[PDB]
């Protein structure tokens, strides 16, 4: 569900979505680390959890035009950086 | 250099045309007093024997040389302006023997602090000499010099230290070079060529 | 199995005049031939190869006809004069591959257990490689078969040999690369590289357009190497990477100073050679 | 399982485990099947199912051998209590990194005292990395990062993410190969 | 070094006569070598000259040698061995700096006549402290920019 960008988690959420308290969440990440389902590293000091990936997943069709549109404008970054390197280093070779 | 060259007390000193050998001796510590530090004043200039058995006949300047080493800081003031008094007036050390007391003065201060953390002024005023004002002046204007690193607190008279990393000391003199060189090389090339 | 392939431009200038000679006679669009040479630890090479008669209709992709005994006898007559040879695989010229290239290595599967497909571009219009390399495999999955044949992708690359070398050094008179340094190290490896990751991004997209709003066969890896690749992009705003990369920066312009400098000094002390030897030549004339 | 942890005890494990007639004794593969796996009870659990087992059956002399014997029994007892706490420690230090003092005193069934006594000599014999700041009661377990490893590694992502997408083309084009040919 | 050649028969030379009738002046532009003359040619045979055809589609296909993958171009190396080198080089940098002020200094205290014969047996650090500098100016400044760039390319 969250963004790529601030992917840190507390412990009072997992607590609150999944219906425990606090003094098991540590072990659930742990079983959730042991067999590989999703990659990560925990914090205890501060009761934070860093989580980096998950497994990928199937989703509908209307979904996939988001990554349509970060190609889309993802393609203009290079051509720009083409056209820059290109134009700025002329006289180097003709 | 002269440091460095003058580790012949053992090679021998058969060159009594200059001067004797117990001024030989005597140069030699002041010049290592100056080029090199703790580790090696603990193994070349305190262990050595011919220049203890020396010294031994010497009271003053193996008392300036204790009191640093065994840091008694009260009694080195004493020895300092003894010894800048001397070399005031001797040959070759004239014409800057105030460089010279520049560096020890300030030496010691870099010598002390180098442990703790949070000295205070206060505790310096009995232990390295009475004054406070006297001291807060040399502190400050030691700092102002860029050297010295540390910092003082004067609403409530605490010094704290800091540790910079030897990258920025190890930058401005290649800026400093470079400038010279290019400033030396920029005057030869347009001397010729009118 | 197979890590690397190795073409010689001798296949190529030979499939370059089967496909002319062929396609001089009449309006043929696929043409095949088979490949020989040699494998040592993983890599393979290619030296030679030699056409063979081959028919197929346009009406449906089912039908097509090859001859046992041409090939037979043309490997049995190729032995008698370089024994090191062997079958390795064969080629085809096709623009991109077909529906009956499963069928033809099966075919020829015999005569190599671990035959190779090679695709040659007899008219590219780009900067890319000509040849491209495939390998069969049996690929499996939750449901619809076991096992199915598809091909998988192997690493090529254009080699060259002594005298293979001076021929072509000797047929490229014309053209010839202008400096070896800064220019020959920035234009051929840079610019060359935004170009073929435009094109690729360029190919994804339109496959991608082809979904959502077309045919809809929609594939669940693509979208599974879509995650992992847009999961993979790193963030550059972070203070460390900043603070790491400002430092290495920082590091590296001293060394180009000091080159400078250096350069500088040389050039110096050249002019004042070339003034001092030079000005002592006038008075030699009277 | 008493041997102090190795990559020799461990392929020597891989080898000796997954035996046809090993299944006929549940128990010391279950044993091994703790001790093969992720983090490991602390000490109470094992001890309350596994103590009495060493009793029955026909295979229980080895068993007797380890608890009746007073000094072999005392000194093997200590190696495995101790083989234990060290799992307990790699597993803990694999998957944290920065703890408080008194989850792990808490995790180890031991006081805080010989925690730190038992992770000193441990972090002095060059076995495992960690930082203890007894001040406020914390335990770091990573090491100080040097400007050359963020940029390898980034560098490292970037080779990943160009061969992860010269991959995915050819998929692409296989998969449009058998769709729009007629 | 490819050749041609065709074979001429004694009766006709018998005749007094020569063969290959000339017509024009493009059948002698390359004279034949020492050793062609030293054995038969000219007294039993005639050499031809020789040519290349060329075409566009098959020089175009041929160029293809050597060329790397759009891959190579963007990788931006270690920075561990980076660093390494540049170490390596920069003492003999100063090795070299060193030695250049001796031979700089007795440039002229010898006659010019024999300077050129001075430099046959040991080398000078004019000429092997150039390819230094150029080499590292290069490394430095294209693991520069291929950093630059791709600090941006990718997101």
């Amino acid at each position: 569900t969250r963004p790529a960008n601030h992917r840190q988690l507390t412990f009072e959420e997992i607590a609150k979505s999944a219906k425990i308290t606090v003094n098991e969440v540590e072990l659930l990440v742990m079983k959730a680390l042991s067999v590989g389902l999703v990659k990560g590293s925990i914090d205890e000091v501060d009761k934070r959890v860093h989580m980096t990936w998950v497994q990928p997943r199937v989703l509908d069709l209307q979904q996939i035009k988001g990554m349509k549109d970060r190609l889309e404008f993802w393609c203009t970054d290079v051509k720009s950086m083409e056209m820059l390197v290109e134009h700025q280093a002329h006289d180097i070779l003709t | 250099q002269a440091a460095e060259l003058f580790l012949d007390t053992v090679s021998t000193f058969t060159s009594y045309e200059l001067m004797d050998y117990k001024t030989f001796v005597t140069y030699t510590v002041y010049v290592s007093m100056i080029a090199l530090e703790r580790p090696d004043l603990r193994e070349k200039v305190i262990k050595g024997a011919e220049i203890l058995e020396v010294l031994h006949s010497l009271p003053a300047v193996r008392q300036y040389l204790f009191s640093l080493y065994e840091c008694r800081y009260s009694v080195f003031f004493q020895s300092l302006a003894v010894v800048e008094q001397e070399m005031k007036k001797d040959w070759l050390f004239a014409p800057h023997y105030r460089y010279y007391v520049r560096e020890m003065r300030i030496h010691a201060y870099s010598q002390l602090l180098e442990s703790y953390r949070s000295l205070t002024l206060g505790y310096m005023a009995e232990a390295f000499g009475v004054g406070v004002e006297f001291i807060d002046q040399e502190l400050s204007r030691f700092i102002a010099a860029g050297r010295l690193h540390c910092k003082i607190d004067k609403v409530n008279e605490i010094v704290e230290t800091n540790r910079p990393d030897s990258k920025n000391w190890q930058y401005q003199e290649t800026i400093k070079k470079g400038d010279l060189l290019l400033n030396r090389v920029q005057k030869l090339s347009r001397v010729i060529n009118m | 199995a197979v890590q690397k392939v190795v073409v010689h431009p001798l296949v190529l200038l030979s499939v370059v005049d089967h496909f002319n000679r062929i396609g001089k006679v009449g309006n043929q669009k696929r043409v095949v031939g088979v490949l020989l040479g040699s494998w040592q630890k993983k890599v393979l090479d290619v030296s030679n190869s030699f056409a063979v008669p081959f028919d197929e209709d346009d009406k449906d992709d089912s039908v097509w006809f090859l001859d046992h005994d041409y090939l037979e006898n043309m490997y049995g007559m190729f032995k008698k004069v370089n024994a090191r040879e062997r079958i390795v695989g064969w080629y085809h010229t096709g623009p991109k591959l077909h529906k009956n290239d499963i069928a033809i290595n099966e075919l020829m599967k015999r005569y190599c257990p671990n035959s190779v497909l090679v695709i040659i571009d007899v008219k590219p219009k780009d900067l890319g490689l000509p040849t491209e390399a495939y390998i069969s495999v049996e690929e499996v999955h939750d449901d619809g078969t076991p096992t199915s044949k598809t091909f998988e992708h192997v690493t090529s690359e254009i080699g060259a040999e002594e005298a293979e070398e001076v021929g072509v050094e000797h047929l490229l008179r014309d053209i010839k690369d202008t400096t070896v340094g800064t220019l020959s190290q920035r234009i051929t490896n840079q610019v060359h590289g935004l170009k073929g990751l435009n094109s690729k991004l360029l190919d994804i997209r339109s496959y991608l357009e082809k979904v959502a709003t077309g045919k809809l066969p929609i594939n669940h890896q693509i979208i599974y190497q879509l995650q992992d690749v847009f999961n993979l992009l790193p963030d550059v705003s972070l203070q460390e990477f900043v603070k790491a990369f400002y430092l290495k920066t920082n590091d590296q312009m001293v060394v180009v100073y000091l080159a400078s400098l250096i350069r500088s000094v040389v050039a110096l002390h050249n002019l004042i050679n070339n003034k001092i030897a030079n000005r002592d030549a006038e008075k030699k004339e009277g | 399982i008493l041997a102090p942890f190795d990559n020799e005890q461990s392929d020597l494990v891989h080898r000796i485990s997954g035996d046809k007639k090993l299944e006929e004794i549940p128990k010391y593969k279950d044993l091994l099947k703790l001790f093969t796996t992720m983090e490991l009870m602390r000490w109470s659990t094992l001890v309350e199912d596994y103590g009495m087992e060493l009793r029955k059956g026909s295979l229980e002399s080895p068993a007797t051998d380890v608890f009746g014997s007073t000094e072999e029994g005392e000194k093997r007892w200590k190696d495995l209590k101790n083989r234990v706490v060290e799992h307990n420690i790699r597993i803990m230090a694999k998957y944290y990194t920065r703890i408080t003092m008194k989850r792990m005193a808490q995790l180890l069934d031991l006081s805080v005292d010989e925690s730190e006594a038992f992770l000193s000599n441990l972090v002095v014999n060059k076995t495992i990395f960690a930082k203890v700041d007894r001040l406020a009661g914390i335990i770091n377990f990573q090491r100080p990062k040097d400007p050359n490893n963020l940029l390898n590694d980034w560098s490292q992502k970037l080779n990943s993410l160009m061969s992860l997408v010269n991959k995915t083309t050819h998929l692409i084009a296989k998969e449009e190969m058998i769709h729009n040919l007629q | 070094v490819i050749d041609a050649f065709r074979l001429i028969n004694a009766n006709m030379m018998v005749l007094g006569h020569e063969p290959r009738q000339t017509t024009s002046n493009l059948g002698h532009l390359n004279k034949p070598s020492i050793q062609a003359l030293i054995h038969g040619l000219n007294r039993h045979y005639y050499s031809i000259t020789i040519n290349y055809r060329k075409n566009e589609l098959e020089q175009k296909m041929l160029l293809n040698l050597h060329k790397k993958s759009w891959m190579e171009g963007l990788t931006l190396q270690d920075y561990s061995e980076h660093c390494k080198h540049n170490e390596s080089v920069v003492k003999e940098m100063l090795e070299l700096a060193k030695n250049y002020n001796k031979a700089v200094e007795e440039e002229d205290k010898m006659t010019p006549e024999q300077l050129a014969i001075k430099n046959v047996g040991k080398q000078d650090p004019k000429r092997h402290l150039e390819e230094h500098v150029d080499v590292l100016m290069t490394s430095n400044i294209v693991q520069c920019l291929a950093a630059m760039l791709d600090t941006v390319v990718f997101k």
